[PDB]
């Protein structure tokens, strides 16, 4: 019985850990999107047609 | 000969004006201030091609 109760607590903890990992990974997905946008901007800026203002 | 020289002077001033006023949005092209500029034509950095305007 104590083994079963510990197993229920274990699955609850595992669900909480998956929740934390999912939240962190979504935040880092947005981070990746922003990084890709910055990479596109940097590639555009490297062109020689641009002057200082662009 | 003086008349022909006057017209030639007018055309020479026009040549100098064309050299000094031609620009791409404000970036001069044919007055010598536009040195070698590297245009980035690759998906990764370091894949640029030099263009020189004299």
């Amino acid at each position: 019985n104590v083994q079963s109760r510990g197993l229920d607590v274990a699955v609850r903890n595992a669900n909480d850990g998956i929740s934390i990992a999912q939240t962190a990974e979504g935040a880092m997905n947005e981070t990746t999107n922003i990084l890709q946008r910055m990479r596109d901007l940097s590639l555009q800026s490297a062109n020689g047609s641009n002057s200082k203002s662009e | 000969r003086v008349a022909i020289q006057e017209e030639i002077t007018a055309l020479n001033d026009e040549l100098n004006r064309i050299a000094e006023t031609t620009s791409f949005g404000g970036n001069k092209l044919l007055n010598g201030t536009f040195s070698t500029k590297s245009f980035q034509i690759g998906a990764d950095n370091g894949e640029a091609v030099m263009l020189t305007l004299k």
